[PDB]
Parts: structure tokens; sequence; C-alpha cells
């Protein structure tokens, strides 16, 4: 009754199909246990919405023509120093988790602080949640690939992909897997 | 300092630290051990 | 432990009721357990907080009306030696403070000399406790800023605060020789109301009680 | 009734002083425990590894502190044959001014002891250079045993606390160890082999900041992808090559030269890359072999159940063992502290000829510690290997559920094993001992020339065989015309060949008759713990004397005089005799590590060959010759830096000698000794008001069998590692 | 007292071989073997030794070399009397070897 | 040298074929023989979550749409298999052009 997972029979025993952006991805078996499911399902979200996040800051900075690159952001010269966040970047995000911390143990949803629907606009539907699953995960796929794109290419992603437009045949993986390594060390 | 941010502790920290674990933590693990025996249920 | 808390969501200790005032779920290490106990802490946090308000207004007022630095003034010259004074100090202060601990037997009130409660005016009432206690608490804390700005800064309040105000970006704690070392110490702060949260998830029905020298709540846990 | 044994009722009513010794001894015997399940035995197991595991990171992040803290690594780093290691600063307020002077050594300001531990040389090699690395790696250390705290504590609540079918998964546990915890775990150790201590050995710099910047080989990579590995087998270190510059080095990052560096005389950088590249490789592959979730794999008790050999040889074969080492845990620690001995061994025994650390081999004092070290360590663990394997035996071994199989027919015929092992050892003993006094008796006699000196032959022959040519058996490795000389001749031959024809190095030593003499000591101390072991595991359910020795428990005392006399009848008393055998053992192979090595580093090699056939000459020649520098620690003339050494040589000459008291006196006099003095301070002034809660009471026959093992062991090491490093830092 | 009497001293018993005081290092060798061959007695107890023994015995029993007498271990007081008098005879012939050489080597 | 792409094709290729086509009848017979109807079988038996790891997984049994018994397991192993010899091939080649020569003379 799914769209399911890779070509078709694949059967999955703890997923019904009920929950948000079900497809039967389990080849190993580690959500059974339905407190640690919930909790999965939760840590998913988690790191999609930051991956989204992550992404959108990485392309919004490099569309907007920032002079630092995205991992090299940490080594520049900013007003504030990089000693000074530390306190309050740790202080105000353990609040904010503390917060979301206590409101889960009895809510078991996401929320912001205190309002845990967090729905100023509304319109939460399944077909939102499942939206938000799917496209985060594309934010994980994506962030993965902007990682290995600072690792091995060492360019900006929206630069790679211009790349891969203008030459789509000698900018492919076996370049910058072997014509590359020797070559971007000091480009 | 040129990356002492793994924190060097200072050149008088012996002076505070030794007697602290020879003399003060043994007389807290003899007093804490001595009220574990003889603890009656 | 008050509505109130040290951190929001926290779960008060059993020892900690509220019914004491000034509650705020803050014993991590369980100091005090027995009532006794706990009430002598109060006294004594009540002392080190009165000195520390009357010892930090002191500092204020001598900063504004421009007398050199206080941990600088012990070698400055003085009327009368200070062998002396020191004997004297000694000598009115086995008076004070044995009126004072004879007074808390009998009463338990802080009162002072052969007044128990000395309070001529009269405004006894449970809020100015309340506020008593965190203007004392926050004179606390002010002290031990003002011993660490006289030791790693060199400068007095007023300076230190006109410091952070020509640039408060750089000239803050975080910039300087002890910057680092705060910004760890704060970072585990931050992240220890999650590890306590963590505990308390974890131990849904334990006792979970931290055992130490201190305290004799180990004895229930075997 | 007390709450000190909270896992034992019956000795928290023991109103005695035994009740806080056997509380204590008792303390992690989780199976004797009262009202305890097999599942929260695991989970107390699991969770007791993890404490042990955050123990060892803790211990070794201060390790890495206290180097970089009071050490001199720097000063190492610039200069490593002349400066000497520094392990920690000394800040003893019974010192005395003198006491202060003598042990600013390394070039310090105040008293610092002199790091034997080989840590400088190890984390030299690794490319460790500055202390704010060794900083960075204290506190990672410190934050990774955290970790294993707090997963330690995780695995104790509920939800989280796994089943008992959990850790029985044998199959998917060696799986995930072998693939992960050995292959994937040297990939990375190989990995950061080839990007920083490649690099770092040929004056580049390679941290945090710049790793990803630099390229660990020129081609980049491109071997990797293609098929041309030799690419990085192209340019190796040339032998004019200094281990902190660049000057006539090459651009290598897996070879296989072997031999040693010419400079620093140990084995190359890019040798033990490549050989925890393979050794990667290699677990990875084997990782997945046993069954998993998965249609594919292996099933242990298929294989075990499925090798029974035909015609009865071994009865049953293996049938009916998955379950019996897989109910009994004793079984698996028994194995797996078999394996540790002996692989501890082999490391002792494979570091010093191959050392893989930068000037390892010119710190004398550093190796001869390090052997003696893990060679100790290794038989204390064997002893504990034979010794859980008697507590199998006795407690958890079901012969019904394993008939005729390989152990019930191995306990069927124990006593032909128990026989032949004494056999063995006493042929060895008598003949070992025999040729010995009758060479030191020949040598008195002012003849030596009328001594047994029964020459290697096998040995030297293996030797040869492996390319020594200096016994001059032209055999294969030694003859150019041999098929094992020309394979491999262009990969390691000239390598291996130009390190085991140089006699200064400890690679492949020249031996003689005493040599030989002492080898069959070895093999004697080996033999004969192995044959108190082997009868005590066999014997420890049932014996002629004692049928029912497993319904006694694997540690009591004795049965009492009846039927002749049980004393030491227990498997726990074997064990303990074996210990002192143990240590005989370790001391009989440290003796002559020391001596033999001491006499080449001093360079006469001709006195260790002519005065190790004889005991006179072992004794004037090693206890005594080098116990000079030793016992002139604290002169009433003056004090020197080896005045610790001295102090602790009588240090544990004394505990030795308390050991002593507890082994020959037993129990029972001592009981009315304390039943004298109890009425004494029952019976006097002023002191019979304080009175004791715990009554006095002597210790246990096994509780004294314990203590002066222990006392004796403690003394016996601490002795032999004073005297050990005295006579080779008094030196060199 | 370690120092400057039982190694300052003693240095003639080592060097005692090739010479006419060679059978007082003997019988310093001999006596520190038998000073040692006592603590086996002394340390061990007595089932261990009889179920050994027994071990042997069915060795012997294999191939009918059984003895007539069965072979016992010896008793407690038995093996105590043994490891003390091997212990004083070690020793005894220890201090006798070590003060007879260093005093006919010397005075 | 041998080129990398037509060696490694080549080698997987083949081990694919033999896992199919020849030591696939082979196979599974093992398995009758090790974790069979009358063999040890299942490996748990309990019914928490420490347990339910050790089940089978549950895209090992869906019946592999291959005609034979070839399901995406056996791929993986069997191409892991020609992976491994065709790298095992190259490497040869690599140590041969490189002027070294590891077989005895
Ligand atoms: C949330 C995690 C987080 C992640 C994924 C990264 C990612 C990265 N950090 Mg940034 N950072 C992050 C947040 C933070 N970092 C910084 C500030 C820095 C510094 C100080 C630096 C990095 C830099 C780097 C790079 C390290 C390169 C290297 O050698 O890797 C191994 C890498 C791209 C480095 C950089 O920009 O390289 C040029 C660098 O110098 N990070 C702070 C302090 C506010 C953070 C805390 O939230
Ligand atoms: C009651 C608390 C109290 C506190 C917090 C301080 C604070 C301090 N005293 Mg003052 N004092 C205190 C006790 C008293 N002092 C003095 C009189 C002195 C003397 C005599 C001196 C100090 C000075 C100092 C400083 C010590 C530095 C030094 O000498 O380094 C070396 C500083 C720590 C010293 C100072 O100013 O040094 C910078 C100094 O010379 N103290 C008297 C006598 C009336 C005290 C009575 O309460
Ligand atoms: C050419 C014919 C041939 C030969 C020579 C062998 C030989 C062997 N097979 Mg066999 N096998 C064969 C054909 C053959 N196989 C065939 C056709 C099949 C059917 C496919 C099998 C199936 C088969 C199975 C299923 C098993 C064997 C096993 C064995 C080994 C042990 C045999 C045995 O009973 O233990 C020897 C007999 C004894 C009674 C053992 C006595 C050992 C003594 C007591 C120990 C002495 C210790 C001593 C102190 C050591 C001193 C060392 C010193 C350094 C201290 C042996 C190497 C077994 C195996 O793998 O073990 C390695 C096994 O489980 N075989
Ligand atoms: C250095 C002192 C020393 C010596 C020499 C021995 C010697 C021996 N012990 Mg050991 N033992 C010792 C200390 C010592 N022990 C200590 C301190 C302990 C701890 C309690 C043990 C614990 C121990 C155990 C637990 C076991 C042994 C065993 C053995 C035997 C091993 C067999 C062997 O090596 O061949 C023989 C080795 C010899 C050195 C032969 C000594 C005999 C020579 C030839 C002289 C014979 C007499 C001579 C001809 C003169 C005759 C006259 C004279 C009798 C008056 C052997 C008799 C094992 C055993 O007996 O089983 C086989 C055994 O199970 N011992
Ligand atoms: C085990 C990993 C795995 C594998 C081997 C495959 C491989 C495949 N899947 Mg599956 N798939 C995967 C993960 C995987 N995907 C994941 C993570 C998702 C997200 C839920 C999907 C969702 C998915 C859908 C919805 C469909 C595929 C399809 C396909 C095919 C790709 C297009 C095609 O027909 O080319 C050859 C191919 C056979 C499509 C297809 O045509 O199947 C044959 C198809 O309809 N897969
Ligand atoms: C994952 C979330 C994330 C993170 C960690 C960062 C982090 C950063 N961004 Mg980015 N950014 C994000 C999302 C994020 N951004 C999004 C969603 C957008 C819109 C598409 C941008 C658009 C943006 C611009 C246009 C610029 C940055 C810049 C910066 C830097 C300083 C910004 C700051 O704290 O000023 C203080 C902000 C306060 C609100 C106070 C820092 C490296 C600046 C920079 O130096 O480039 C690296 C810069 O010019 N960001
Ligand atoms: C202008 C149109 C165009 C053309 C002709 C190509 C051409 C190609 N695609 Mg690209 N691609 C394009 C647009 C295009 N792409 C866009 C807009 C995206 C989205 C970012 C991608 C994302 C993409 C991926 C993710 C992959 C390719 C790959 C490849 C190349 C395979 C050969 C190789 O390894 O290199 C091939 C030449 C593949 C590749 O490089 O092989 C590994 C591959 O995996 N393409
Ligand atoms: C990692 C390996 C390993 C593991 C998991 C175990 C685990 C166990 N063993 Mg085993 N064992 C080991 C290694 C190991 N042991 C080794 C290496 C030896 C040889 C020394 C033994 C010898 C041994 C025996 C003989 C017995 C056990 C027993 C036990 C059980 C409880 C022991 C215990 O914790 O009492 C806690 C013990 C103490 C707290 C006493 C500590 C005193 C130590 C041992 C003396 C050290 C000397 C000195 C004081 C050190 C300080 C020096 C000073 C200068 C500072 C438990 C099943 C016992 C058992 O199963 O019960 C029937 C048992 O009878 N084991
Ligand atoms: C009591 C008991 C126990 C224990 C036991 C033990 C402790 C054992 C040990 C054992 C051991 C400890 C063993 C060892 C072995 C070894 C071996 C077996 C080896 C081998 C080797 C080889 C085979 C080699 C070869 C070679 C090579 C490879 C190279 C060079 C050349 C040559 C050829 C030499 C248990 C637990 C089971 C349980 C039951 C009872
Ligand atoms: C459907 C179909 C088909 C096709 C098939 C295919 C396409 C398959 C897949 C695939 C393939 C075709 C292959 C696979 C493979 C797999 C795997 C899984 C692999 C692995 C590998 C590895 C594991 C490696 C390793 C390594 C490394 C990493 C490096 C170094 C070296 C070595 C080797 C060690 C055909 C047409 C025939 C027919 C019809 C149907
Ligand atoms: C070794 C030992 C034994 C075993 C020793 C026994 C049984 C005595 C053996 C005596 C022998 C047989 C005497 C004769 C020795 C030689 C045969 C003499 C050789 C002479 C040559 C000329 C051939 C015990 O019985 C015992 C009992 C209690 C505590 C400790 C121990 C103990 O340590």
């Amino acid at each position: 009754n799914r769209p399911l997972w890779l070509p078709d029979v694949i059967p999955p025993p703890h997923l019904n199909g009920t929950l948000p952006g079900d497809s039967g991805f389990d080849p190993l078996g580690l959500g059974l246990n339905e407190e640690r499911l919930k909790w999965y399902v939760e840590a998913e979200k988690m790191n999609g919405r930051w991956a989204m996040m992550a992404v959108t800051g990485i392309m919004g900075q490099e569309l907007l023509g920032v002079p630092v690159k995205w991992f090299e952001a940490g080594a520049a010269e900013y007003d504030l120093p990089v000693q000074a966040q530390v306190p309050i970047l740790f202080l105000v995000m353990g609040f904010l988790e503390t917060k979301r911390f206590q409101g889960f143990r009895e809510t078991g949803t996401s929320g912001f602080i205190n309002s845990y629907p967090f729905d100023p606009v509304g319109l939460n539907s399944p077909k939102h949640a499942v939206n938000e699953v799917k496209n985060g995960r594309l934010a994980m796929v994506a962030f993965v690939g902007f990682a290995v794109q600072a690792l091995v290419t060492r360019t900006q992603p929206i630069e790679g992909l211009q790349k891969h437009l203008a030459d789509p045949f000698g900018k492919n993986i076996t370049y910058y897997l072997t014509h590359t390594p020797e070559v971007i060390a000091g480009t | 300092a040129t990356e002492g941010y793994p924190f060097v502790p200072p050149d008088w920290a012996p002076a505070l630290f030794v007697p602290l674990t020879g003399l003060v933590l043994p007389a807290v693990g003899m007093a804490w051990a001595f009220t574990y025996i003889q603890k009656e249920r | 432990a008050g509505r109130e808390m040290w951190y929001p969501g926290a779960t008060p200790p059993p020892h900690l009721d509220g019914s004491m005032l000034g509650d705020y779920g803050f014993d991590p290490l369980r100091l005090g357990t027995n009532p006794d106990r706990l009430k002598w802490f109060r006294e004594a946090e009540l002392m080190n907080g009165r000195w520390a308000m009357a010892a930090v207004v002191g500092i204020l007022f001598t900063d504004l009306v421009g007398l050199p630095k206080w941990w600088e003034a012990g070698a400055q010259t003085y009327p009368i030696d200070n062998q002396t004074l020191l004997i004297i100090e000694i000598a009115v202060f086995s008076f004070l403070e044995s009126k004072r601990y004879e007074g808390y037997k009998k009463t338990g009130g802080t009162g002072f000399a052969f007044f128990f409660p000395f309070d001529p005016m009269g405004m006894r009432s449970q809020d100015k406790e309340l506020k008593e206690l965190k203007n004392g608490r926050l004179a606390m804390l002010a002290f031990l800023g003002f011993a660490s700005t006289a030791a790693v800064n060199g400068q007095g309040p007023i300076e230190s605060l006109q410091t952070h105000l020509a640039d408060p970006a750089h000239n803050n704690i975080f910039t300087s020789s002890v910057g680092k070392e705060s910004c760890v110490f704060v970072a585990v702060l931050s992240i220890l109301p999650m590890l306590i949260e963590a505990n308390k998830a974890l131990g849904k029905g334990q006792e979970s009680v931290p055992l130490f020298p201190w305290n004799e709540e180990w004895e229930k846990v075997a | 009734t007390k709450l000190f044994p909270k896992f034992s009722q019956g000795l928290a009513q023991d109103p005695s002083t035994r009740r806080i010794w056997y509380g204590l001894a008792t303390a992690h015997d989780f199976e004797s425990h009262d009202g305890m399940t097999e599942e929260n035995l695991y989970q107390k197991i699991f969770a007791s590894h993890f404490g042990q595991l955050a123990i060892i990171f803790l211990w070794t992040s201060g390790n890495l502190f206290h180097v970089a803290w009071q050490g001199n690594f720097e000063q190492w780093v610039t200069d490593p044959i002349h400066v000497r290691p520094i392990a920690h600063a000394i800040w003893d307020p019974h010192f005395g001014q003198p006491a202060v002077e003598a042990f600013t050594r390394g070039g310090a300001s105040g008293p610092v002891n002199i790091a034997t531990s080989g840590v400088y040389q190890w984390w030299y090699t690794i490319g460790l250079r500055s202390n704010q690395e060794l900083y960075v790696s204290s506190v990672f250390l410190a934050l990774v045993s955290a970790v294993f705290l707090f997963a330690g504590w995780l695995h104790l609540q509920p939800n989280f606390q796994p089943s008992l079918s959990w850790f029985k998964d044998a199959e998917s546990r060696l799986n995930h160890h072998l693939a992960g915890l050995f292959g994937v775990s040297s990939l990375a150790w190989t990995g950061h082999l080839v990007h920083v201590a490649i690099p770092e050995s040929r004056g580049q710099h390679v941290g945090w900041d710049n790793f990803l910047s630099v390229l660990p080989h020129p081609q980049g990579l491109t071997p990797f992808w293609s098929g041309n590995w030799a690419a990085y087998a192209q340019n190796p270190d040339t032998a004019s090559h200094a281990f902190g510059t660049a000057d006539g080095s090459g651009t290598a990052i897996l070879t296989f030269l072997g031999g040693f560096h010419p400079q620093t005389q140990s084995l190359w950088l890019s040798d033990m890359a490549h050989h925890h590249l393979a050794i990667a490789v290699l677990f990875i592959v084997a990782g997945h072999m046993y069954r998993t979730n998965f249609g594919i794999g292996h099933r242990l008790e298929a294989i075990l159940e499925a090798h029974t050999p035909p015609a009865g040889g071994l009865g049953a074969g293996h049938k009916g063992l998955f379950h019996t080492v897989n109910n009994s845990l004793h079984f698996q620690l028994g194995l797996a502290l078999a394996s540790v001995g002996t692989i501890t061994s082999l490391v002792a025994q494979h570091m010093y000829s191959l050392p893989p650390y930068a000037y390892l081999a010119v710190d004398f004092t550093t190796q001869a510690s390090l052997y003696t070290h893990h060679q100790y360590i290794a038989g204390f663990i064997m002893c504990g290997a034979f010794a859980h394997g008697a507590i199998f035996f006795i407690r958890d071994y079901d012969p019904e559920q394993n008939k005729g199989n390989v152990l019930a027919r191995v306990l069927d015929h124990k006593e032909a094993i128990i026989s032949h092992l004494s056999w063995v050892s006493l042929f060895l003993g008598f003949h070992t001992l025999g040729l010995y006094v009758h060479n030191d008796v020949v040598q008195a006699f002012g003849t030596p020339e009328k001594q047994i000196l029964i020459e290697p032959v096998f040995a030297q022959w293996i030797q040869a065989a492996q390319g020594k040519s200096l016994y001059g058996f032209d055999l294969l490795l030694a003859s150019s015309s041999s098929p094992a000389y020309s394979a491999g001749q262009s990969l390691w031959l000239p390598g291996w060949l130009e390190a085991i024809n140089n006699n200064q190095n400890s690679l492949f030593l020249t031996i003689g008759p005493g040599d030989f003499l002492v080898h069959h000591a070895i093999a004697l101390g080996l033999h004969t713990t192995t044959l108190i072991l082997v009868k005590g595991a066999l014997d420890a359910r049932g014996s002629k004397l004692m049928p029912d020795k497993k319904d006694f428990g694997y540690s009591f005392p004795c049965d009492g005089p009846g039927r002749g006399g049980t004393c030491d009848i227990s498997a726990y008393d074997a064990f303990y005799l074996a210990v002192f055998w143990m240590l005989n053992t370790i001391g009989w192979v440290t003796f002559y590590w020391h001596w033999k090595h001491l006499t080449l580093w001093q360079g006469n090699v001709s006195q260790f060959d002519e005065s190790s056939t004889y005991l006179m000459g072992w004794l004037r020649d090693y206890l005594w010759l080098n116990s000079s520098q030793l016992i002139n620690g604290y002169n009433p003339f003056g004090m020197n830096s080896l005045s610790v050494w001295a102090w602790t040589f009588l240090f544990g000459h004394l505990v030795y000698a308390t050991g002593f008291m507890f082994l020959i006196s037993w129990r029972g006099y001592w009981q009315e000794l304390i039943e004298t003095l109890v009425w004494a301070h029952e019976k006097t002034p002023l002191a019979n008001l304080v009175y004791w809660k715990d009554k006095p009471v002597a210790l246990s026959i096994v509780q004294a069998r314990l203590v002066g093992l222990a006392h004796f062991s403690v003394g016996y090491i601490f002795t032999y590692a004073a005297f050990l490093i005295a006579s080779t830092a008094g030196r060199f | 007292w370690l120092r400057d009497f039982l190694w300052a001293q003693s240095s003639q018993v080592i060097q005692s071989y090739g010479s006419a005081l060679s059978a007082y290092g003997l019988m310093f060798l001999g006596a520190h073997f038998v000073w040692a061959f006592s603590l086996m007695f002394l340390f061990s107890g007595r089932g261990y030794w009889q179920e050994l023994i027994e071990s042997i015995v069915w060795a012997h029993n294999k191939l009918r070399v059984a003895p007539s007498i069965q072979p016992r271990a010896l008793s407690i007081t038995q093996g105590r009397a043994v490891g003390v008098a091997h212990y004083l005879l070690g020793g005894i012939a220890t201090t006798w070897s070590f003060f007879l050489a260093r005093i006919i080597a010397v005075g | 040298l041998i080129a990398a792409p037509v060696a490694i094709g080549g080698s997987t290729a083949a081990l694919l074929a033999l896992g199919r086509f020849v030591f696939l009848p082979y196979q599974r017979r093992r398995t009758d023989m090790e974790v069979g109807p009358g063999r040890l079988g299942p490996k748990t038996t309990g019914d928490t979550f420490f347990d339910r790891l050790q089940k089978p997984a549950s895209f090992v049994e869906t019946k592999s749409k291959d005609p034979s018994g070839f399901g995406l397991i056996d791929v993986l192993g069997w191409g892991a298999l020609g992976h491994v010899f065709g790298y095992f091939l190259l490497a040869c080649s690599s140590l041969q052009d490189a002027g070294i020569e590891p077989f005895p003379r």
C-alpha cells in the first residue's frame, strides 16, 4: 500500500506505514523498541531540520557573495571573537534544548518554547509532515555532498555545480578523484 | 600564551596537590570506609 | 522547592520541599540534608551574604569617592597599629558573635548584641527576608567578581565597568588570561542541566541520590 | 547485622574482622553473590568492563598530562640520544637538601624522575613533537574516559540494559569486533601513520590546521583507485636520513624495506604503515565471516559440531562445545586471558629484537624495563588464565551436556596428562640441575674445559635458516641458490640480512652453550608451571583423595587432618603454589635477557658466553657485579640519584620477607595470640572503655595464602625492578 | 649492613674458584639450593602433593610397576619438619661457607 | 599495468557469474546442514529489543526476483570477491611493471 523502498517487496515488521515518511527502510533493524522509535523519529527530524538550515545558509552565503567560504568561516576577523560566542552560544542553546526536553517528556513532539504546537500560521497537515521528513533527508544528503565537496573538490557547492554544467565530462568523479588531488593542494 | 589553552597547571601546583591527595584524601577515605563498615542495618 | 527553579524543568531534592524561603531546587551535591544542618547553613548563608553586601557597598562607595585600591589598602598608612587593632577586633567580636550564637540558640533570629531580633523599625516580613537573601547572594557573586577583576585585571569595579562600556566585544572575561577557562566552565554549566535531565529520564523510578562523604544519603542506597 | 557486604547477607552476619577481608576479597565474585541472576551478572560485567576502560583511558591521559607538564619532551625531540626522558616531578616534603639536588636530571630545575616507560620514543615515532599536542591528547583521552564512564552508566538503566541473549550472540560479536575493533581500527591507525608520522619524520609538520592542505603522497590517491600501488613504494627513505629533518629523504608512504633504520635503529615508518594497512584489510575481510541477520555467514555451533573426526579419533569431537563455551563465562575468560598472556609474551619477545620506536634501542634501561614489565604481566595473565579455567571446570562444567567430546575425554585421561607433565618437568629439572652443578663444580676445580658445553645446534640452524651467516650453515635464506632467498631478494632481503648479520642490534643474537642451558631452564619453568596449573585444573572438581571437591567451591582451605591430611587440596591453592613457579620462571627469563643485553651493551659478550655456563659465574657477574652501583645509592659518605632504587630494593626485600611471615606460619597459633591480646585489652585500665565493634580474628587460611602470595609478589617485583633499572641506569 | 657486610665481604667466596677455597663456594651454592628447596615443603600442603602422587600411582599402574607399599605424601607435621630441617641446614651451611671463606681468604 | 576498469569489471563479472550459475547450487546446501530445518536453526528465541537485533533481517528472505536464489546479499558478497580479485591482479601488475620481481628466480 506504500510507495515503499528500492524496487519492490521488502515488508517491514515494525513499520506499518502510519509514521510520516515511512517507506520500510530498515535493512538492519535498529528501531524495534517503540520508545526508541519515537525518539529516533524526533532525532531524525532534528538532524533533518539542522541539515535544512545548514545547506540553505551555505547556498545563501555563496549566492549573496560573501568573501569567506563556508568551510573557512571559523578563522576570519569578525566583530565578536570565537572566544566570545561559545559562552552564550552554549548557554542559550542549552536553555532552549533543556526547555524542549522538559516539554518533550510529556508532549512527544517538537517545539520552540512553551507553545509546543508552535503554529502561528497553522497548516499542520500529515502531508506537510511527510514533506518535512523527505525534504529533510534530501537536506542530509545535500550537506554530506557539500562536506565531501569541501574535502575532495575543495571548492564552493554552487561553484562545483557550475563546474559540472560547464564541463560535464571532465569534472566528473574520475577527474576530481584522480587528476585533482596532486593539483588542488596549492591550485 | 602560544597555545597554552590546553591549560598548563602552575609551577606551584605540586605544593598544594601532593599533600591534598597524600594527607586529606586518605583521611576522607579512612573516615568514609570506617563509617561504612560500622553500620548496623 | 519553589515553582521558579534553578533551571527550568528541574525536580526538587527530597529534603528541599520548599518550606524554607529562597528555595530554587539548587542542591547538586546535597550538602545539607538535615533540618538542623539546613537551618544552620541558611544562617551561615545569611551571615556571609550580609558581610558580602556590606563589603560590596563599601567597595562602590570607596571607588566612587576616589580612595585607592582595596587589595592594596592593607599596606597603606593608617592610624592605630594593626596589632592592637586586630586585638580589639577579636575583643569586640568575642562578645558580638557570642551574643549572636546565644540568640540563635534561644531564638534562631539574626539579632545584634542584646537586641534579638534587632528590628527597631519593624519591617519584619517574609518578603523582606526573600529580598535580603536575593540581594545577599547577588553581593556574594559581586564580591567574587570584584576579587577576580582585582586579581587578573588589576582594576576596580568602576574601571572594569568603563572597560566593558568602552569595548564590550573584547574587554570581557572571555578574552583575558582566564578566558577559555571560563568558556569551558560555562559550557560545562550549560551541559549540566541536560545531564541531570538525562539522569531523571533514564532513572524513572530510582532514587539516584548523589552519594558523597558530606551526607548520609548513601545509607538508604545499601 | 551489618551492611558493608550488601552482596552477601551471610557475610554481613559475621561479627568478626573476617567480614571486612572477605567482603573486600569477594567484591567482584558476582556468581557467588546473594540473589543474583545470569542477566544482571552479565550487565554488571559489562558495566565493570566499561569501568576498566575508563580507568585505562584516564591513566594514559594522566601519563600524557604529566609528560607534557613536567617532562622534557621538546628537549628529547631536539636530542634523543643525549637528553633523558622525564616521567614526573618529585614533590616530597620529607626530601632533604641533597635529595632535591640529586634528582634534577635531564636538564630540569626541580626534582624529576627519569622516564623508562618508552612513551618518549613512541610519541616521537608517531609524530608527536611538542607538549601542546601531548596536552591535547591528554584532554581528549580524559574526554573519552568520561564518555566511557557515561556509557557504562548508560547500560544500567531500564530500556537500556541489554538482555542475556544479547551477550550470548557470539557470531555477530566476533564479526563486529574482528571487522571494526581490529580492522577499521588498524585502518585508522595506518591512515594516521601515513598522514602524520611519515611527513613528521621528514621535516614536514602535519597538524589539524594543515593536514587537509598537505598531501601524504605526491601522486595523491591515484594509485589507490587505479592499480598502480607500487607508486607508493617508489622513493623510500635512504640510509643517510635523519628522523627530524628531510636530509636525504624520499616520498614513500608504504614500503617493505625491512630491517632497521640506520640512524634510529628502529623499524621503518613505511614498513609499519604497510603492515597495519595489510592487517586492516585482512581483518576487515575476516570480519565478514560469521553469520548475522543476513543469509550469508558462518555458524559457530555448526562448525563445532561438524569438526568431529571419523573412526572416533576425538570421540564426539567438538560436539556440544558451543553451549559449553557460551554458557560458561569462565571458559571465555580463560581463553581470553590465555591468548592475551601469550600475545603479551610475543610482544615482549618482539619489541626488543625489532624496535618499532625511534631511538628505543639506544635507551637500554627503557628496553629492559619494558621487556621485564610485559613478561611479568604475561606470566601473571597466563596464571590467571589457568586459574579461571579451573574455575570453569569446578563451577559451570556439565558432563552430560558434552558427553564423549574433547573436554570429557581430556578429563577422562587427566592422570596421563598430569603424569606426563610431571615426567617432562622432572626430567628437565634433573638434567638441567645436573649439568649446571657439573659445570659449576668443574669450574671450581680450576679446569673449565671439562664442563659440558652442548652447542645449541637446533636454534643456530634456525638462525642460519633466517639468514644468519655466522654459524656457517649454508641453508636456505643464507645461500644465493636457494629459492627462499631468490623469492623476496628485491623485496626485503637486503634489509633483513643486513639487520640480522649485525651483532650490535638485538635482532637474533648469537647464542652459546650457556644460552642453551638457560633456555632449558626456561623450558623447565614453563613445563613445571604448566604441570601444576593443569593438575589443579583437571583435579578441580574431583580427585581420589576427595571426589566431592566440586561441592566445596573453588577457594576453600582444606578438608581437615583426616585421610592423612588435605592441606592445599583446592585448585585455588594449586594456583597459589603456581604463582611462585611463574615468578621464578619469569625471573629466569628476565635474568637471561638482562645479563645477555648488559654484556652486549658493555661489549663483553664473551664474558656472558664463558660465564653463563656455571651458576657461580651467573651469581658473581650478575647479582654481585651489577649490584655495585645499586647499593651505593646512599652511602654514609653521600647520596646519589640511585638512592631511590636502593631504598626500593630493600623495600622489596622487606615485603618479600613479610610474605614469608604470612606464608610459613599458619592460622591457629595467631588465633591464640589474638585471644591473649583480647584478654589484655579487655582487662586493662583506661583502655577497656574503647572496645572493638568487629571482633579481632586471625587471617583465614585461604586469606593467609592470598596475603603471603601478594606480599611475596609485590616484594619480588619491586626488588627486581629496582635492581634492573639501577644496574641499567648506573652505567648507561 | 647489606652493602658493607654481605657485599663488601663474600667477594672471596665467589672468586674462590680455581683456588683452595672453591669447595667453600660449592658449599655456599649447595646451601643456597637446600635453603631454597625447603620453601616447597613450607608454603605447600599435603592434598596437592597427595593428588600428584595419585597421578604418579596411576602412571605406574598403567604398565604394572605399582609398588606393594602404597605411595603417600608426607604428613603435615612431617612436611613441616622436612621444611624446617632443610631451611636450617641451608641457612647454617650458607653462613658457614661465607664465614669460613671470608675469614680464610683474608684473615 | 593492466587497465583497472576492464580488470575490475572482468573479475567482478567472473565472480558474479560463478556465484550465480556455478556455486549457487553448492551454496544453500551448507545452509541446509548449518541452519536447516532439523539443524540449529534460530540464533535467538527471546522477544525483547536486544533479541530482535539477532533475529534475521527483513530484506534477505523476500524471494529475490532473480530466477535463482541470487539475492542482494549474495550479489554484494560475490561482487566483493570480484573487486578483491581484480585489485589483487592490479596489485601484482603494479609490482611487476615497477621492475621488482617477487617470484623466485
Ligand atoms: C589423508 C587422510 C587424513 C588424515 C591424515 C587426516 C588427519 C586429521 N584429521 Mg581428518 N578427515 C579426512 C582425512 C584425513 N584426516 C577425511 C577424508 C575426512 C572427511 C571429510 C576427515 C574429517 C575430519 C574431521 C571432521 C576432523 C578431522 C581432524 C583431523 C586431525 C585430527 C585427527 C584425530 O583424530 O586427532 C588425532 C588423534 C588423537 C587421539 C589426538 C591425540 C592428541 C594428543 C593426546 C595430544 C598430545 C599433546 C602433546 C603433549 C604435544 C607436545 C608438543 C610439545 C611442543 C610440548 C588430523 C590432522 C579433526 C581436526 O580438524 O583436528 C585438527 C576433525 O575435527 N578430520
Ligand atoms: C629453588 C628451589 C626449588 C627447587 C630446586 C625445587 C625443585 C622441584 N620442585 Mg619446587 N617449589 C619451590 C622451590 C623449589 N623447588 C618453591 C619455593 C615452591 C613454592 C611452594 C615450589 C613449588 C612446587 C610445586 C607446587 C611443585 C614443585 C615441583 C618441583 C620438582 C620439579 C621437577 C624438576 O624440575 O625436576 C627435579 C628438579 C630438581 C632440582 C631435582 C632436585 C633433586 C636433586 C637431583 C638432588 C637429589 C638428591 C641428591 C642426589 C643428594 C642425595 C642426598 C640428599 C637427599 C641428602 C622439583 C623436585 C613439582 C613436582 O615435584 O612435581 C614433579 C610440583 O608439582 N615445586
Ligand atoms: C581481566 C581478567 C580477569 C577477570 C575478569 C577476573 C575476574 C574474576 N576472577 Mg580472576 N584472575 C586474574 C584476572 C582476572 N580475574 C588474574 C590475572 C589472576 C592471577 C593473579 C586471577 C586469579 C584468580 C583467582 C585465583 C580467583 C579469581 C577470581 C575471580 C573473581 C573475583 C575476583 C575479584 O574481583 O576479587 C577482588 C579481589 C580483590 C579486591 C583483592 C585484590 C588484591 C590483589 C589481587 C593483590 C595485589 C597485591 C598488592 C596488594 C597490590 C598493591 C601493591 C601495593 C604496593 C600498592 C572474578 C570472576 C576468584 C573467584 O572466581 O572466586 C571463586 C578466584 O578464586 N581469579
Ligand atoms: C585450564 C583450562 C583452560 C585454559 C587453558 C589454557 C590457559 C591454555 C593455554 C594454552 C596455550 C598458551 C597455548 C599456546 C599454543 C601455541 C601454539 C599452538 C603455537 C603455534 C605456532 C605455530 C604453528 C607457528 C608456526 C610457524 C610460523 C607461522 C612462522 C615461523 C615458523 C613456524 C613453522 C614455527 C580453558 C580456558 C581452556 C578451560 C578448560 C581448562
Ligand atoms: C540486474 C541484472 C544484471 C546486472 C547485475 C549488476 C549490475 C549487479 C550489481 C553490481 C555489480 C556489477 C557489482 C557489485 C559489487 C558489490 C560490492 C559489495 C563490491 C565491493 C567491493 C569491495 C568490498 C572492495 C574492497 C576494497 C577496497 C575498499 C579498496 C582496496 C581493495 C579492496 C578490494 C580490499 C545482469 C545484466 C547481469 C543480468 C540481468 C539482471
Ligand atoms: C614435595 C612435598 C611432598 C612430596 C615429597 C615426598 C613424598 C617425599 C619424597 C622423599 C624421597 C622419595 C626420598 C628419596 C629422594 C631420592 C630418591 C634420593 C636419590 C638418591 C640418589 C643417590 C639416586 C610432600 O609430601 C609434602 C607434604 C606436606 C607438605 C609439603 C610437601 C612437599 O613439599
